[PDB]
């Protein structure tokens, strides 16, 4: 962290910090707190850990007048595959947004299993729109989230109800969900795709659903790509 | 996995499955009665159509009613199939979903109670440690 700070405040360059197995660090801190015979918190964590964890999240951010940028991207393993744990809860509440990995999609055999439901980004606001990527960015993102959620509810419905995929809407929702899961969700590990390619792929993946089926898309966004 | 919110969602889904089970049961009963009446009507229509089988005009007003009765018969068969699906759904809402939800709720309750017991034990140990330290400093 001090190396990244020295890189940002002196060398003036883009720096990216990454902490591996932060869960072990939290367990170690909990051990040090336990050895001190102090008041233990959730999962044996320290009481001042809130300030400690913040100090781990304070290794990011840029400065005024500095061309360089330091951004910390820590990584930890949620205990018993539970994001409800104090470590993941604090990490999610402190930092803006979190990347969640589903075990089922990883057990599917497909490429990287990111769950869009739990996953979110607070920096996706100012980084979207025209001048950055595209004006169709935010709209297609919200539409993707809505389609994924609708597909999830349609999946739960498909589990509870019959195999008829609950009439029409839920069928197209489930189809689009599976399609986005087998294509948009898995880009491959050795493949690097641009934003335009992903936008075109999403435009092709959204062709299965009707134009009036998207309530998350505005009039301009609906008239954006008819190609 | 063992959270109070998850327990609430599971309990809500369980209650909803119960109400849905009752509704599906009543619907199965009504469908059974309707299919029964339509069955008796199907037998009556069978005897009626079997009355005259094997001349002048106006025969178009004859086979039409028989066609309507046939439509009622097919609708009765579809009603029987739908009643079967409803009965299957009721059977799936009885010993399957209900038992799974109950067992899951029980295990989750046990896990939560055990965790709370462990936390309370740790807190009691902390309080005992503080009390022991205070009693040691008092001397």
């Amino acid at each position: 962290l001090t190396t990244a700070e020295y890189l940002a405040y002196q060398t003036e360059r883009h720096v990216l910090t990454i902490l591996t197995d932060m869960s072990s660090y939290a367990d170690a801190l909990r051990e040090v707190s336990a050895a001190r015979e102090e008041v233990p918190g959730r999962r044996g964590y320290p009481g001042y850990m809130y300030t400690d964890l913040s100090t781990i999240y304070e290794r990011a951010g840029r400065v005024e007048g500095r061309n360089g940028s330091i951004t910390q991207i820590p990584i930890l393993t949620m205990p018993n595959d539970d994001i409800t744990h104090p470590i993941p809860d604090l990490t999610g509440y402190i930092t803006e947004g979190q990347i969640f990995v589903d075990r089922q999609l990883h057990n599917k055999g497909i490429y990287p299993p990111i769950n869009v439901l739990p996953s979110l980004s607070r920096l996706m606001k100012s980084a979207i729109g025209e001048g950055m990527t595209r004006k169709d960015h935010g709209d297609v993102s919200n539409q993707l989230y809505a389609k994924y959620a609708i597909g999830k509810d349609a999946a739960a419905m498909k589990a509870v109800v019959g195999e008829e995929a609950l009439s029409i809407e839920d069928k197209l929702s489930l189809e689009f969900l599976e399609k986005f899961e087998k294509t948009f969700i898995t880009q491959g590990a050795y493949e690097d795709r641009t934003v335009f390619e992903s936008l075109d792929q999403a435009w092709s993946l959204l062709r299965i659903y009707p134009k009036e089926m998207l309530n998350r898309i505005s009039p301009k966004i609906l008239d954006e790509f008819y190609d | 996995f063992p959270t109070r919110m998850t327990l609430g969602l599971m309990k809500t889904k369980l209650k909803g499955a119960n109400q849905g089970y009752s509704l599906l049961k009543r619907k199965s009963e009504a469908l059974t009665k309707r299919f029964r009446d339509i069955t008796k009507r199907i037998d009556d229509a069978k005897q009626k159509m079997g009355r005259v089988m094997q001349a002048k005009e106006i025969y178009s007003r004859a086979v039409e009613t028989l066609v309507e009765l046939a439509s009622l018969q097919t609708a009765f068969i579809i009603l029987d199939e739908v009643i079967k699906v409803t009965n299957r759904r009721v059977n799936a809402i009885e010993h399957v979903i209900i038992p799974r939800t109950e067992n899951t709720i029980a295990y989750i309750n046990s896990e939560l109670d055990e965790l709370d017991r462990e936390e309370f034990y740790r807190l009691k140990k902390v309080q005992e440690k503080k009390q022991n330290e205070t009693a040691k400093l008092d001397a």
